[PDB]
């Protein structure tokens, strides 16, 4: 009926999509062996969505799986949930992509787009009726900036009607792994804000923060964090997988978040995220966890949400609940704070409810938002590229490689008018 | 012994078919 | 460092074809590594996992990592061989005739030595068997009632795997005639087992090189060995118990000791399961009829078990009643004093399973050691 | 005054027993390790 | 297939060599004749082997490094050592004369007859294997032989190869103490063939290496087997990555794009972290918001210079063993605030992190311990520049007058390019000048 | 997060932290290998048990720190923070402050940096150094100074050894003395002050031993030191930490030079023969004896007492006995103090150091008190500088070593302020 097909592209994105398995396996109960596992039967529904049945009761999840360096494809074909994967849609790279948005897109990227493509259409022309794309990935490093902006207009030109959404990572606040970011981040969101319909912003720095203020969990692995993205990446896509009162699809989502075309830059959210030692000492329920829900620290972007007005927000809850307390606790929260939700649009909080929680949890949900506030996030690298654009600073490789000095004048541009129509409709 | 001249090479030194690893018994 | 390493191999179950591994094991973290010798490539990194133990790897045991079921064939290197196979020997046991009626005392005393047991069963050997056990025993003592028991009557035979175990089983009997031991009266097995001398005592070979004819004449090779040495029924059989995972926690011993209680019975003995589909196929009650049924056999499939013939004694408390309910958590708040309450581990997984319908006890008895 | 080939040893620890070329497999301050969040948002209950 | 080649031409190429191939047969596991330990068996897929190794049809692993030099004297001590199972003969290749000290000879006259068998020696390696990623060239900036004779080999690879990256690893001379006289000529002129051939240098200073092990490490009276495994735990942990698993890690293609700004600023220094001796081992705790604070302090630098003095463009920061990545970068929040360390006010990022898993092991006889972490440090700092200007002020004094020229320019060689190279230097420091000031 | 960098300066610094350090160590538990069979503020864990203590002990000369480094506890002190010179100061400020420090200046600042950025609240600095030496007065004012206008704020503590009155073991220590004056005055949040002479006392009226030596009295500085650093280690009822202190003993900014006066000094074959009850121990710190600085504080006006108890203090008696001391018409205190006493109190009793002077009481009080008493000290000091700078004598040294006679007079000229500041603060309000 509805489907979704997965792509991973970087290194960033490849466990990110390959923990979205840790995460939606157990909620429909397939073990790592394609057999199912599990206690429920309505887990076994709407499979479709996400796997596809091969022969014998083995489902093989429904993922195009593309890198450029051979080290991270042992990562996703580890000993958990590799062997599940479909082994030839692991699209390999031999030259690694030298975190450039040059390599990914020009010359390095040329000769396996024509793989992918191949690769996708066979995962997108077998079914009746495809319904949405995810592409998680990264804007920091060269790969996931490359690769997959360019699989988000190659993808575009065949597929204008379907909705299809993106999980990008953004360079965090303060601390960052990669120099040469702000090249990237400000050429992959020209074709970010020209192509996808629904991108969801994640910082890193947020995750930091979601993980002591809290989480309370003293030294978060580095996998605890690509688990709660694939946690929240799991509850956006619920309601065509699992019934309830009142479902929400991503196409619905779609057309109640974006008011306009250029504005589907998304801020993300899981509520009910508590410590081991308040377990106990916290009650789980309707109102408490959307105190939570609106918490600034309980989002996915460390900018508070203060300096800027919600363009949109929709609410996705699971859990057998009462639609009143859905109904009360969203309107008396547009009420108190009045100030920080815009004027123009009266009923500008959306509401969707599922029946069924994720395993272990008697009842959660997930946030997703759209925020006049996002623009601190662009005004950062906007700030960050005119540094190292008027000194001509790691210029050289990108220009080598097979690109001018107009790509990066007209990605600044294209976010300068990014950041100006957000401020126009901040007041 | 003496280091002149390919040295190195006086110190250094001074059943099965086709069928049978094919074909075997199944 | 410091790996262990191990030739590994598992069935899939599509593919009806042996997939041959290597199994990495990392002490001190836990750490496990599948590894393929097919091909040049991987299959698992050095991931933390805490579901294995050192105890459980061992050559030919069965064990499950990441819901994938795999029997151990090979050492991987002349290191564990050092290491483990040097001293791991496998001894041969027999308990006495006159000793039944301590028989899980024996299996206590030995779970508490750490000697693990792989072939424990109580077998009838055939007419050949049965005279080559009493060919190497030849004494010019009198040999009457010496020869007589083992060749009819069922006796608890166990074969124990531990380290040094044909001196480590020698030094738990001491003497042989229960005079001498009585003479000696130390704190040994054959001090509290083993009546009349030579009659009846708890046998147990003076080296690994006779251990070999003493282990053959009474568990021999599938082709005559024999599948049952117990009553096929008794009118009232209608229960069957079974330890899939607790044998491996030592609970072996202690199972007996706690089912003699309220004047219980014990009749059968065995050590040997398989791992699809003499399980699978054969618990027809609970094919749809159980909810959570894949957790139901997952414990079972890893470890052996030993399943009893137990007869119904008393009618004021049945074995169904003595078990107690489904869940053993509710077992603990129903009565303390049942069976799974006292030994419940696992959340759904048991200590016991019993025959739920009368009916069917008779016949599930009747599978496991006559047509098996 | 150093003869041949290396480090300078202090007088007053020259005849105790060197224990630095032995233990030294673990010097780091080795980071601790926390809790999974496998378990704080996604534990696992039943229905009794 | 994710692998590199390493040549190292001259005696301090091959003497370095001797104390890195020392620690990559103990990295991974093979023993000193070529060999799997034997017992403990790895198995067929676990392939680290491959970056610095060559496997036959037996398990006899063969290094990928070819060992070029005009002196047969340091060759053949290797050749007779420990390790003569270990490198192939044919990879053993050796000269007749010495450069001796002269750039011309290892240039023009005695450099010319080895040239044809050594690119010949580097394309069947490279024919082998299929997969390369990089060079790796351990050679001297001060003797004849390793500065003069990897010209060539920095010209004709270039020429030959061209897109794929290579990488040099040198031995700046000393800027208070020097070994020889002849110095300051023959570092500046394989300058002018150095810096349109090449794609980064590393640079290094031995005098520097004798501070750190005097004061860092209890070890007054330094021999060169000591000096040289400083920087073997170098070149190990900048391919560390590149062969082992970690969580972040970086392969040596982007290593260049996140390291050098322009295609003439490609001259980066060095720093090893937990440069500790034993005893202090067992004393200090080691954690890693101090371990890469000790990075950054001018009392652990490898080559003589002043951060206090000299402002950074980009850091690229190589952790091994346990390392967590907020250990960075909380690391990096408490140092971005530190006022006594400068960057550049057009590069805000300025930062490279490098997570691998497996820690660093001790080959016996050094002075290290076996500490569970490590840090190299790779950086791109002004301050090189005043390290430049000296060398220059040393090469005018002797070129004032001309003096240690007839032995130049007998030898085929010509005065134009003495003129030329002192514009070329020229060219070096007003580089590194105009990148020292922002705009308003 | 209740650190403290305790940096050791001078023979009497590498003398006194020997027995301090030992008190600490015999405390907390760790032996002398740190292995031990709350430590943070003084010790520092490592990998495994080895808790390595966080002070940088210095000084220009190489012979007291070699011993430390070659004694008992050896293994426990880190072979860096042990910095030490290669050449002496000769009690010659001008050696010390101008040239032969100027060497050791750099690893000294350099390795505090290293044991500050491995410390998460460090809650002050502590400098215990001589005021007659070299390295005592010389480095001190150095490394006082940098340390000053880097770390900054961080609470600056100077418990020393100043000059005693008529006993002496130097000449030239007059001209130190004051010559380290501009120095303390300005960079030292509070400085405490001990005195040879005064000390023997205390260890011969009290603690019966007569002929004491160097070990029988630096135990005592050093119970001192583990009373203002107790609450921020062992836990208690009213905690006052070393900021507290101050804010309650400082009375106006440039007087902040308190007196020390334990009060529990008392022999064993003494001490089980006295009820040594809250009410006695307080009493003593009040009598003009105790007191550690030869100063009788019955010539003086007590601003701010700081009374530190420790052991079975309940608060009921505290109240009690301070009330007795505050209705005694013969201490007298300053009209601007209508309270006057800070009363801390810890339940961890005082430890007895093997071999020691002192005895295993239940109850002990530091009070550390700021009367205008210290003067009458800088007063007799004064004239022994007076008397020698007439005669312009042993002043070829410094001036030659690297300064100008111009600071001598500076220093007496800066002296003379405080003495006339200390006479403003305590005159009866009018
Ligand atoms: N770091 C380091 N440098 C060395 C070592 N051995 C020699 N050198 C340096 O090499 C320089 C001289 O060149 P060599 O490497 O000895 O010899 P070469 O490179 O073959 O050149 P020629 O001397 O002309 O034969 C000296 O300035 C030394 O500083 C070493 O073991 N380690
Ligand atoms: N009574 C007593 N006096 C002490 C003690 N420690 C230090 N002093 C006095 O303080 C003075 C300082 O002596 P040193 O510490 O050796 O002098 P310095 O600071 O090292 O300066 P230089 O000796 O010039 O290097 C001594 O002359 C003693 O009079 C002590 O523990 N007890
Ligand atoms: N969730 C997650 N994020 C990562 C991981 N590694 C890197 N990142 C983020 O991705 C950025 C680096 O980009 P990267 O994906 O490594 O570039 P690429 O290798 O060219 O695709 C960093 O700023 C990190 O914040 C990871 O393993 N998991
Ligand atoms: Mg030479
Ligand atoms: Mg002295």
């Amino acid at each position: 009926m509805r489907e979704i097909v997965h792509l991973q592209a970087g290194q960033c994105g490849n466990q990110i999509g390959a923990k979205f398995w840790e995460v939606i396996s157990d909620e429909h109960g397939i073990d790592p062996t394609g057999t199912y596992h599990g206690d429920s039967d309505l887990q076994l529904e709407r499979i479709n969505v996400y796997y596809n049945e091969a022969t014998g009761g083995k489902y093989v999840p429904r993922a195009v799986l593309v890198d450029l360096e051979p080290g991270t494809m042992d990562s996703v074909r580890s000993g958990p949930f590799g062997q599940i994967f479909r082994p030839d849609n692991f699209v390999f790279g031999q030259s690694g992509a030298g975190n450039n948005w040059a390599k990914g897109h020009y010359t390095e990227g040329a000769e396996l787009v024509d793989s992918v493509l191949d690769v996708v259409r066979k995962e997108a022309e077998s079914c009746d009726c495809l319904q949405g794309f995810q592409l998680t990935h990264s804007l920091g490093g060269g790969t996931g900036s490359g690769m997959g902006t360019l699989l988000i207009s190659k993808i575009r030109e065949e597929y204008p009607d379907r909705i299809m959404n993106t999980f990008s990572v953004v360079p965090s606040p303060k601390v960052s792994d990669t120099v040469v970011e702000p090249y990237n981040a400000t050429l992959s969101v020209h074709q970010l804000v020209e192509n996808t319909d629904e991108t969801y912003c994640i910082d890193n720095e947020a995750l930091y923060d979601i993980c002591f203020r809290t989480l309370k969990l003293t030294t978060p692995t580095y996998g605890d964090l690509n688990h709660l993205v694939s946690a929240t990446m799991s509850g956006v896509t619920t309601c065509l997988r699992f019934p309830g009162q009142l479902n929400a699809d991503l196409r619905k989502l779609a057309v109640n978040m974006v008011p306009f075309p250029r504005l589907h830059f998304f801020m993300p959210g899981f509520a009910p995220l508590t410590s081991r030692g308040s377990q106990q000492y916290r009650a789980l329920t309707v109102p408490e966890l959307t105190q939570q829900m609106f918490d600034a620290k309980n989002m996915m972007a460390a900018c508070d949400p203060r300096h800027g007005r919600y363009l949109t927000v929709a609410a996705v809850f699971r859990g057998r609940m009462s639609m009143k307390e859905v109904d009360e606790q969203m309107l008396n929260v547009q009420n108190k704070n009045s100030s920080y939700f815009v004027e123009w649009i009266p009923n500008n909080v959306k509401t969707a409810v599922c029946d069924i929680p994720p395993r272990g949890l008697k009842m959660s949900a997930t946030f997703i938002g759209n925020s006049t506030a996002i623009q601190e996030l662009f005004k950062r690298i906007s700030e960050q590229f005119t540094a190292m654009f008027r000194r001509k600073a790691f210029l050289h490789w990108y220009t080598g490689e097979g690109m001018d000095e107009m790509e990066f004048t007209e990605a600044e541009s294209n976010m300068n008018d990014l950041v100006s129509e957000y401020q126009q409709y901040q007041d | 012994q003496c280091l002149l001249y390919n040295w190195e090479e006086e110190r250094a030194t001074n059943s099965c078919t086709t069928q049978k690893d094919s074909y075997q018994p199944p | 460092s410091e790996r262990f390493v191990f030739i590994a191999e598992w069935f899939d179950p599509n593919a009806s074809l042996f997939r041959r591994y290597e199994l990495l094991f990392y002490p001190g973290d836990g750490s496990v590594e599948m590894h393929d010798v097919k091909n040049h490539r991987t299959f698992l990194k050095r991931t933390k996992y805490e579901d294995l133990h050192l105890e459980d790897l061992f050559i030919g045991n069965k064990v499950n990592i990441f819901s994938r079921q795999l029997v151990l064939l090979d050492y991987g290197d002349q290191y564990t061989a050092r290491q483990l196979g040097s001293k791991k020997e496998k001894t041969l046991a027999l308990i006495k005739p006159d000793a039944v009626s301590k028989a899980g005392e024996i299996i206590e005393i030995i779970n508490k030595a750490g000697f693990t047991l792989t072939k424990l069963k109580m077998m009838t050997l055939s007419r050949k068997e049965a005279t080559d056990f009493h060919i190497d025993h030849q004494s010019r003592p009198f040999l009457n009632e010496l020869i007589q028991f083992i060749t009819s009557g069922p006796i608890i035979a166990m074969e124990i795997l531990r380290d040094d175990a044909v001196c480590e089983w020698k030094r738990l009997l001491g003497p042989a005639n229960s005079g001498l031991a009585r003479t000696d009266a130390p704190e040994s097995i054959r001090a509290l087992f083993g009546t009349d001398g030579i009659k009846n005592a708890a046998h147990g070979p003076d080296s690994f090189a006779c251990a070999a004819r003493e282990m053959e004449l009474f568990f021999p090779s599938s082709g005559v060995c024999g599948p049952a040495n117990t009553a096929k029924f008794t009118n009232c059989t209608t229960c069957c118990i079974v330890k899939p995972h607790a044998v491996s926690e030592g609970l072996l011993g202690k199972i007996l000791m706690t089912i003699r209680d309220a004047g219980f019975e014990i009749s059968a003995m065995q050590m040997f399961n398989m791992d699809r589909i003499n399980v699978e196929e054969f618990y027809e009650v609970y094919k749809g009829v159980v909810s959570e049924y894949n957790e139901m056999v997952t414990e079972m499939y890893s470890g052996p078990c030993v399943a009893m013939e137990i007869q119904q004694t008393n009618p004021t408390m049945t074995f169904r009643e003595f078990c107690g309910p489904a869940d053993p958590e509710i077992a603990r708040h129903l009565r303390p004093g049942t069976l799974r309450a006292i030994f419940g581990k696992t959340k759904i997984q048991n200590a016991v399973h019993c025959t739920d319908l009368p009916e069917d006890g008779l016949l599930e008895v009747q599978y496991f050691f006559k047509i098996l | 005054y150093p003869p041949a080939g290396a480090e300078r040893v202090f007088y007053g620890r020259a005849n105790d027993p060197q224990i630095a070329p032995s233990l030294t497999h673990g010097i780091r301050s080795k980071i601790s390790i926390p809790a999974k969040v496998l378990i704080n948002p996604q534990p696992i209950t039943t229905f009794q | 297939m994710r692998e590199c080649i390493s040549v190292h031409v001259g005696q301090a190429g091959v003497q370095i060599g001797n104390a890195c191939w020392e620690l990559y047969c103990l990295e991974h596991g093979i023993q000193p004749d070529g060999q799997m330990p034997s017992d403990k068996t790895i198995g067929g897929g676990d392939d680290s082997f491959n970056t610095f190794f060559s496997e036959t049809g037996a398990g006899k692993h063969v290094p990928r490094a070819v060992f070029v030099d005009l002196e047969p004297t340091v060759i053949d001590e290797v050749r007779t050592g420990t390790y003569r199972q270990l490198f192939h003969p044919e990879q053993l290749i050796t000269g007749k004369e010495d450069a001796a000290n002269n750039y011309a000879r290892g240039h023009y006259t005695i450099g010319k007859e080895l040239i044809d068998l050594v690119l010949d020696r580097i394309r069947k390696l490279a024919d082998q294997c299929t997969g390369l990623q990089g060079f790796l060239i351990f050679h001297s900036f001060g003797g004849g032989t390793g500065s003069g004779f990897t010209s060539l080999l920095m010209e004709r690879l270039s020429v030959d190869y061209g897109k794929k990256s290579k990488l040099e690893f040198s031995i700046y001379p000393a800027p208070q103490v020097s070994t020889a006289v002849v110095e300051p000529y023959n570092s500046i002129l394989t300058t002018h063939t150095t810096l349109e051939h090449s794609d980064c240098a590393f640079m290094v200073d031995n005098e520097a290496i004798y501070d750190i092990c005097r004061r860092n490490l209890d070890i007054e009276r330094p021999t060169y087997t000591n000096l040289n495994r400083l920087i073997g735990q170098i070149v190990s942990s900048i391919t560390a990555s590149l062969r082992f698993d970690g969580a972040l890690n970086v392969d040596l293609t982007e290593f260049q794009t996140n390291l050098v700004p322009y295609p003439r600023i490609h001259f980066p220094l060095a720093t090893y972290a937990p440069v500790i001796s034993a005893e202090k081992a067992y004393h200090e705790q080691l954690s890693v918001a101090e371990i890469t604070n000790a990075c950054f302090e001018p009392a652990n630098q490898m080559v003589k210079c002043d951060p206090r003095h000299g402002k950074y463009m980009a850091c690229c920061l190589l952790y091994r063993g346990d390392v967590v990545p907020k250990d960075v970068n909380a690391a990096i929040a408490t140092i971005k605030t530190k006022r006594t360390i400068q960057f550049v006010d057009w590069c805000p990022t300025g930062f490279k992190v490098g997570i691998n898993y497996q820690p660093p092991t001790v080959v016996p006889g050094g002075d290290l311990a076996k500490v569970q972490r490590a840090v190299c440090m790779l950086s791109n700092t002004t301050a090189i520049a005043e390290a430049w200007a000296r060398l220059d002020h040393k090469f005018d004094l002797m070129y004032a007058k001309r003096a240690f020229v007839h032995w130049y320019v007998g030898e085929g060689m010509e005065e134009g390019e003495f003129s030329e190279a002192r514009e070329d230097m020229a060219a070096l420091e007003k580089d590194y000048e105009e990148v020292g000031m922002d705009s308003v």
